[PDB]
RNA sequence: CCGCGAUGGUAGUGUGGGGUCUCCCCAUGCGAGAGUAGG
RNA sequence: GUUUAUUAAAAACACAGCACUGUGCAAACACGAAAGUGGACGUAUACGGUGUGACGCCUGCCCGGUGCCGGAAGGUUAAUUGAUGGGGUUAGCGCAAGCGAAGCUCUUGAUCGAAGCCCCGGUAAACGGCGGCCUAAGGUAGCGAAAUUCCUUGUCGGGUAAGUUCCGACCUGCACGAAUGGCGUAAUGAUGGCCAGGCUGUCUCCACCCGAGACUCAGUGAAAUUGAACUCGCUGUGAAGAUGCAGUGUACCCGCGGCAAGACGGAAAGACCCCGUGAACCUUUACUAUAGCUUGACACUGAACAUGUUCUAACGUUGACCCGUAAUCCGGGUUGCGGACAGUGUCUGGUGGGUAGUUUGACUGGGGCGGUCUCCUCCUAAAGAGUAACGGAGGAGCACGAAGGUUGGCUAAUCCGGAGGUUAGUGCAAUGGCAUAAGCCAGCUUGACUGCGAGCGUGACGGCGCGAGCAGGUGCGAAAGCAGGUCAUAGUGAUCCGGUGGUUCUGAAUGGAAGGGCCAUC
RNA sequence: GUAACGGGGCUAAACCAUGCACCGAAGCUGCGGCAGCGACGCGUUGUUGGGUAGGGGAGCGUUCUGUAAGCCUG
RNA sequence: AGGACCGAACCGACUAAUGUUGAAAAAUUAGCGGAUGACUUGUGGCUGGGGGUGAAAGGCCAAUCAAACCGGGAGAUAGCUGGUUCUCCCCGAAAGCUAUUUAGGUAGCGCCUCGUGAAUUCAUCUCCGGGGGUAGAGCACUGUUUCGGCAAAACCCGAUGCAAACUGCGAAUACCGGAGAAUGUUAUCACGGGAGACACACGGCGGGUGCUAACGUCCGUC
RNA sequence: UUUUGUAUAAUGGGUCAGCGACUUAUAUUCUGUAGCAAGGUUAACCGAAUAGGGGAGCCGAAGGGAAACCGAGUCUUAACU
RNA sequence: CCAUAGGUUAAUGAGGCGAACCGGGGGAACUGAAACAUCUAAGUACCCCGAGGAAAAGAAAUCAACCGAGAUUCCCCCAG
């Protein structure tokens, strides 16, 4: 009665902290907002976080909930 | 083009376009060809 | 004797200036209502044959 | 900005080596979690 | 009686007898593109086909299924015929847009139309079937642990000291049964089973003897096999059962007669088993064809009214007679009979394992049977990605003009206004998300926009995904802004072929058109 | 068939600890030689050279044609 | 009289032994059946290969039969098996992924080789920037569990464990990025010529499966 | 030889001698080499001619677009940052 | 009935064989499509008839494209 599975979705972090990225570059693929969009980062319809400017990726923990945000520090 | 039985590239892609009969009877002349004719008048017959 | 062109391949590929091949994208013949306009728009322009496939196409089109 | 915590020990573990090899031990490096003093 | 020449002689085949069924004679039927020939120089007391198998007593119920036979009202239905509509072209009419006669032409398909099928009956010595409320009907007579009985060496009786076999019974017939006959049956059988008398070297248990080989001498003189051999035992080892490796034991060199435990001995590229998108032949309500059979239309094919028959002149004659002619062929003639029928050609519907070509998947702890095959979620998965098993668990093949967009407003479960704080909710699995709520309500709406797209993710590829921003045009909001569907991740199908709409494309002399392309879509 | 140290044998020739010696390979070093590659002195220095499928490079020999009415050969 | 009886010739072929590189590619010996018949035999004739003939065994059709023999299409096709011949030098795999009427075949990619081009391109270490949810741990959550207390035995509280599909915690390693040195025959990437390979095996470590059985099976990694 | 792996008790060979398996034609691409070079080269055929003639053709010097067409641009789109 | 069929004789010709090529009448399958039926193999193999030194074809109811060509046959291109 078992024997089924789905294709692996290649989620996860594509660009880690301090990496130089071009605008448009995908930083994380995820299901929901496990990471949140900080400065110069957009959030796509499938919760993909992507760079809206050229610069370096920065992960940070901010807010009252203590949420993982991703920003781009512009070069 | 055989790929082991997988639908091959030249069949999984669509056909497109048609062939123009007019293109076969149309040529391009370079500027370097203009001096090669006899007598300094360039028309179809002198090019031929 | 002369090599014969694979005539089905000649109807689907055209050789470009630097010797690549352009083709029409798959998936824009039918079942179009369910497809997003964005997806269909991106399938309209012709694309280049990929590196992995060039060997197969060249074999089929010796007089390209 | 976003309401805990040493020290010590213990667990685990990278590399190399070993045993009585379902599991461990030794050399070296990394070293929690929980808890304790305390804040 | 017959049979597998060469492993089967039988219970198999045949058989007289029985029954069903076809067949009116140019018989049915068979061989033959045909002419003809067999059937038969026969004629229904005959001939073909089928089943059963002397004889005796018999042969029950079911016509729903499949076949066959009969029916012929109605439905459906071929070729054929071409009504009607729609289009192309262009004489003209128009200042132009366009409109548009005739002709030619592309398309549409009214009407006509037989058999078949549906339909209504019949038929079981047609193929078949013969119950635990249900069926077409529920197995009669006879027989029964059987050439059938799995359980089973059933149980009881007989025979034997002892009998899984045998004989007689019982009936609980796994799974008998009435012409793919039931039950009996004298005689018959190189037939199967069982018992007894006689008989014996079959045996207890072998002994001796006579001959032919074997053995020795002379003469002649093969064979299979064979990588090379200086070719021992044992215990281990080891492509896992060793003459050949290790260790060890034993062993002077070489014949001859004997025996077969080993050389995984010789012989034959395993027949079993699996595999190959191998073969053959066989089957059928597998697919596609097709001979044959059958239907109608037109032709050969005509004449009088009926919307009936009659006629003779085509055509047939395997009736008679005459001639070629010394001829049961053939032809011609005369005549009778039949007669536009029959029959044949082309076309056409039906039927068609009679015949032909083929197909009939893969995975798989062998194959088969079962299960599975694409997509989504979790775990296995070793804290980036990815990661297998016929591993462990669940889902999808949609829904929604609001359940989408935006602005404003709102916050749950559960327990007893309060407590509590998401323990609820999400359109639907699971996981990760969601209060700034993505949960929930109302108003106004159509951004579920069109063209594009820096850059990036993910794929062998085909592809799939995320995306600021730019142009045009839009909604909401006061505006900032937000909106290119939905909390996200399933809800899917390449190409070909063709359909529909559009179109600054193409248009085989030229103008058009057809067809093609391109865009949208099925 | 001893047959559960490879055997003999062993009371250490067993086991534990500590130490110093030695044996031991186609490993390393020494001496001689050949070749590949990297810079060019056309100098010598560094380094490399186990190989199936397979890729690359360079050769040997055989018959025949020219060179050859030449050359070798009773 | 008789598909009557006993039994030679004649026609058969039930049993046994022998023979099985035979005396013989089917016989010999001892027995056996029919023997006036649906008998047997001589000579000649006729039937022809999807065809004949068959008292039916797929029997027989010249030692050949579920489609004769001979010649031809013909070198059918063979994703299968076998075999593939002189020498030296350099490099040197794979037994994986994806797809496949695919699974012992094949294709793209990965890995080999040759050529060309190009960056401090690549690797090791150190330092720096990162995300982790594994090991371990823990029990707030989702389940499971025992004892005591409390009490509608629920709930709640204290105490004790357990978890691949539990996480209010959380390593080592590994991985991504940056910087720096030393070392390394560019070790890197791209493009192009030529491949082979897509049966893997055992051992270590982490696991699923199996019995923490297998020289078992299926992954990861060396 | 085949294999994960063979002294294997898996395959093949009794031995010797002789023969016995990547060829040939045409097309196409890449490498080397030679000629000529924005050009290169001819086919059939003619020619007693390995000459010479024969440039019909073919490839190249321009691409883009389905195409008309435009052209160092072109396509896309009403139009491109 | 005329006749015609038929009969006899005479003259002339045919007949049979042969390797290929040639025209015509018939006409496979293996195979390829990685199965297979359309399709392929192929109007091939093969059978049959007829001819000639050659055969066949041949003097436009042909092409072309508004310019023109000028029977048939064969070769090289066009062009995979
Ligand atoms: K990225
Ligand atoms: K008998
Ligand atoms: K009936
Ligand atoms: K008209
Ligand atoms: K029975
Ligand atoms: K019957
Ligand atoms: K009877
Ligand atoms: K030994
Ligand atoms: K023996
Ligand atoms: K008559
Ligand atoms: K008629
Ligand atoms: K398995
Ligand atoms: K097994
Ligand atoms: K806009
Ligand atoms: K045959
Ligand atoms: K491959
Ligand atoms: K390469
Ligand atoms: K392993
Ligand atoms: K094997
Ligand atoms: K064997
Ligand atoms: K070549
Ligand atoms: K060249
Ligand atoms: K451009
Ligand atoms: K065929
Ligand atoms: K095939
Ligand atoms: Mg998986
Ligand atoms: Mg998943
Ligand atoms: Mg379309
Ligand atoms: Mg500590
Ligand atoms: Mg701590
Ligand atoms: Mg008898
Ligand atoms: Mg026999
Ligand atoms: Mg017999
Ligand atoms: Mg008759
Ligand atoms: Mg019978
Ligand atoms: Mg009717
Ligand atoms: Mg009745
Ligand atoms: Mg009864
Ligand atoms: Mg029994
Ligand atoms: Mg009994
Ligand atoms: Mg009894
Ligand atoms: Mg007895
Ligand atoms: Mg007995
Ligand atoms: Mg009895
Ligand atoms: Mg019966
Ligand atoms: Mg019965
Ligand atoms: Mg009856
Ligand atoms: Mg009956
Ligand atoms: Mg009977
Ligand atoms: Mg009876
Ligand atoms: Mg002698
Ligand atoms: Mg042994
Ligand atoms: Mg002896
Ligand atoms: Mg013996
Ligand atoms: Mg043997
Ligand atoms: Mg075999
Ligand atoms: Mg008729
Ligand atoms: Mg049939
Ligand atoms: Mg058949
Ligand atoms: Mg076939
Ligand atoms: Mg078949
Ligand atoms: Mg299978
Ligand atoms: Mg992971
Ligand atoms: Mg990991
Ligand atoms: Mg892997
Ligand atoms: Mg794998
Ligand atoms: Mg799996
Ligand atoms: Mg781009
Ligand atoms: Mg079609
Ligand atoms: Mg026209
Ligand atoms: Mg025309
Ligand atoms: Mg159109
Ligand atoms: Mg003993
Ligand atoms: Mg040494
Ligand atoms: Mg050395
Ligand atoms: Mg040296
Ligand atoms: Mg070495
Ligand atoms: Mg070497
Ligand atoms: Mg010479
Ligand atoms: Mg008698
Ligand atoms: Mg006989
Ligand atoms: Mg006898
Ligand atoms: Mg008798
Ligand atoms: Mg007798
Ligand atoms: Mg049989
Ligand atoms: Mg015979
Ligand atoms: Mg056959
Ligand atoms: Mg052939
Ligand atoms: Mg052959
Ligand atoms: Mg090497
Ligand atoms: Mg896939
Ligand atoms: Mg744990
Ligand atoms: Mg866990
Ligand atoms: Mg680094
Ligand atoms: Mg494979
Ligand atoms: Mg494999
Ligand atoms: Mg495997
Ligand atoms: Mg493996
Ligand atoms: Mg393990
Ligand atoms: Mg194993
Ligand atoms: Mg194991
Ligand atoms: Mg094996
Ligand atoms: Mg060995
Ligand atoms: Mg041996
Ligand atoms: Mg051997
Ligand atoms: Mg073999
Ligand atoms: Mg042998
Ligand atoms: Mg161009
Ligand atoms: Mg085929
Ligand atoms: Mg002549
Ligand atoms: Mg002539
Ligand atoms: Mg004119």
């Amino acid at each position: 009665r078992n024997g089924r599975d789905s294709e692996a979705k290649r989620l996860g972090v594509k660009r880690f902290g301090g990496e130089s990225v071009l605008a448009g570059s995908i930083i994380v693929r995820q299901r929901g907002t496990k990471f949140h969009a900080g400065a110069n980062v957009g959030c796509g319809r499938d919760h993909t976080l992507f760079a809206k400017a050229d610069g370096k990726v920065k992960f940070e923990v901010k807010g009252p909930k203590n949420r993982k945000f991703i920003s781009i520090e512009a070069e | 083009g055989f790929e082991g039985g997988q639908m091959p590239l030249y069949r999984r892609l669509p056909k497109f376009g048609f062939t123009s009969r007019k293109a076969a009877i149309t040529a391009e002349i370079r500027l370097s060809d203009l001096a090669k004719v006899e007598g300094g008048v360039v028309d179809l017959n002198t090019l031929k | 004797p002369k090599i014969k062109t694979v005539r089905g391949a000649a109807k689907r590929f055209k050789k470009t200036g630097k010797g690549g091949f352009k083709h029409k994208h798959a998936n824009l013949r039918h079942i179009l209502t369910k497809k997003a306009t964005k997806r269909k728009r991106h399938l309209r322009p012709k694309a280049m044959v990929s590196k992995g496939d060039l060997g197969l196409v060249i074999a089929c089109l010796p007089y390209a």
